[PDB]
C-alpha cells in the first residue's frame, strides 16, 4: 500500500523526496514526466467523442467522473514513484477551515 | 458599465447634464496623482477667457530644462504615451487659427461672446448645455 | 452561481424580496468540454435561511440565479434553467383528507 497521507501532517523529510521527486518528473519530456501527464486532462484535447471535433479527454459531469479521476490519480501517483516519490501523493482536507493554501504550495 | 462587461461604452458622461460633475471629480482624480508624486500645487489651468496669442509655454515647447539641476529634458506636457496601441505612440496636435481670433471694432472673440451667454443662464440644465 | 432565496409581493412594483441569498455554488467548464447534462437534478439545501427569514418551508417563495463567469463577466440568468424550490415533508406525513360525499351531483 502505497500511503497518501494528510498535507500538513508531512515530516520535512517526506517532503524532500517529494520534492526532488516531483522536480525529476518535472524534467522528463517523456511520457512519465509531468506535462505528459497533465495533457492528459484538458488542454491540447486529443480526444474526440459524439459529434467529431476535438475535445477536451477528462470526463466531467457523467456517473464516469469519479472513477476517471480516480485512475488518472493512480497515473499520476505511479509516475511520481517512477521517481521516488517514497509516499504517495498527499491529500490535503479543505473541509477543514483555512486561512492560506497548504504551506507545501505556499 | 462595468470591468467586466462583454459589450462596453466610452466612460465619461458627455452631452448630458452631470458632464461638468464628472469631469471636476475626473480632474481631483489627476490632481491627487501628482501631488502625491510631488507638485507643491493643484492642477493649473490656461483660462481662454482671455483672448488667446499663443499656446502656453509648459504645454508648447517640446523639450524643458530645469534651471536648478540644469539638466535638458522633454517636457512631460508636451505629449503623452498611449500604451496599448504600442510604446511607440504618441498624442499629436493641430492648431486652429480659430483660437488665436482678437477683438475687432464692434467684434469679440468667439469664445467670450458664448462664455458669457452661457454664464448668463440662470438654470444649470440650460447652463449645462451652453457650457 | 449565487442563490437568492425571493417573497413575492402581491403588486405591479416589482418589489420582490430576493435581498436575502439562500446559497452558492460552482460549475467547472471550458471551450472543447465534454458536453455533459446531469441525469439528475443538483440540490442545495436552503432550509435554514427559509427558517431564519421566518416563514415555512411549505409557503411560498421561489429562488433566482446570479451567474458569474469566471470572466467576471456577469452573465445573463438565462444561461442556466430557473432554480425550483423542493420541499421535503417530514415522513411519515399525510396531506390533508379529501372533502367528503357529493351533496349531491358531480
Ligand atoms: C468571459 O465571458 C464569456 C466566456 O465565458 C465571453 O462571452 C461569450 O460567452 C458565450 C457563452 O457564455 C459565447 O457564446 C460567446 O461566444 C463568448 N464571446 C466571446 C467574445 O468570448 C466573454 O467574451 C468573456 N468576457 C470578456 C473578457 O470579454
Ligand atoms: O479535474 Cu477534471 O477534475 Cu477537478
Ligand atoms: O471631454 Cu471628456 O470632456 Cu473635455
Amino acid at each position: 500500500n502505497l500511503i497518501r497521507k494528510n498535507v500538513d501532517t508531512l515530516t520535512p523529510d517526506e517532503i524532500l523526496n517529494l520534492q526532488v521527486s516531483l522536480r525529476a518528473m518535472q524534467d522528463d519530456e517523456g511520457a512519465s514526466g509531468y506535462q505528459a501527464i497533465s495533457a492528459y486532462h484538458g488542454e491540447p484535447a486529443d480526444c474526440k467523442a459524439a459529434d467529431g471535433s476535438t475535445i477536451v479527454c477528462c470526463l466531467h459531469g457523467m456517473p464516469t467522473f469519479p472513477m476517471w479521476h480516480r485512475l488518472y490519480l493512480v497515473q499520476f501517483e505511479q509516475a511520481l514513484v517512477a521517481h521516488g516519490s517514497t509516499l504517495g501523493i498527499p491529500y490535503w482536507d479543505w473541509t477543514k477551515p483555512m486561512t492560506q493554501l497548504p504551506e507545501l504550495v505556499q | 458599465p462595468n470591468p467586466t462587461a462583454k459589450h462596453r461604452h466610452a466612460c465619461c458622461l458627455h452631452g448630458m447634464a452631470t458632464f461638468p460633475q464628472w469631469h471636476r471629480l475626473y480632474v481631483v482624480q489627476f490632481e491627487h496623482s501628482l501631488n502625491r508624486h510631488g507638485a507643491i500645487v493643484g492642477v493649473p489651468y490656461w483660462d481662454w477667457t482671455y483672448p488667446m496669442t499663443e499656446v502656453p509655454g509648459l504645454l508648447t515647447s517640446e523639450k524643458y530644462t530645469d534651471p536648478f539641476t540644469g539638466i535638458e529634458t522633454f517636457n512631460p506636457f508636451n505629449h503623452g504615451h498611449i500604451s496599448f496601441i504600442s510604446p511607440e505612440t504618441m498624442t499629436t496636435r493641430e492648431v486652429s487659427e480659430h483660437l488665436f481670433e482678437q477683438p475687432a471694432l464692434g467684434k469679440q472673440t468667439w469664445l467670450f461672446n458664448n462664455i458669457i451667454l452661457a454664464l448668463e443662464q440662470t438654470d444649470y440644465c440650460d447652463f449645462e448645455v451652453q457650457f | 452561481v449565487r442563490i437568492k432565496l425571493c417573497i413575492p409581493t402581491e403588486d405591479k412594483r416589482q418589489s420582490d424580496n430576493c435581498d436575502n441569498d439562500a446559497g452558492q455554488f460552482f460549475i467547472l467548464g471550458g471551450t472543447n468540454e465534454m458536453p455533459w447534462n446531469f441525469a439528475f437534478p443538483y440540490l442545495h439545501e436552503i432550509t435554514d435561511t427559509v427558517l431564519s427569514l421566518g416563514l415555512a418551508l411549505d409557503s411560498n417563495y421561489y429562488v433566482t440565479a446570479e451567474v458569474t463567469a469566471i470572466n467576471g463577466t456577469l452573465m445573463p440568468t438565462q444561461t442556466i434553467p430557473r432554480p425550483i424550490v423542493t420541499y421535503i415533508p417530514p415522513q411519515g406525513f399525510k396531506d390533508v383528507n379529501m372533502v367528503n360525499m357529493d351533496t349531491s351531483s358531480l
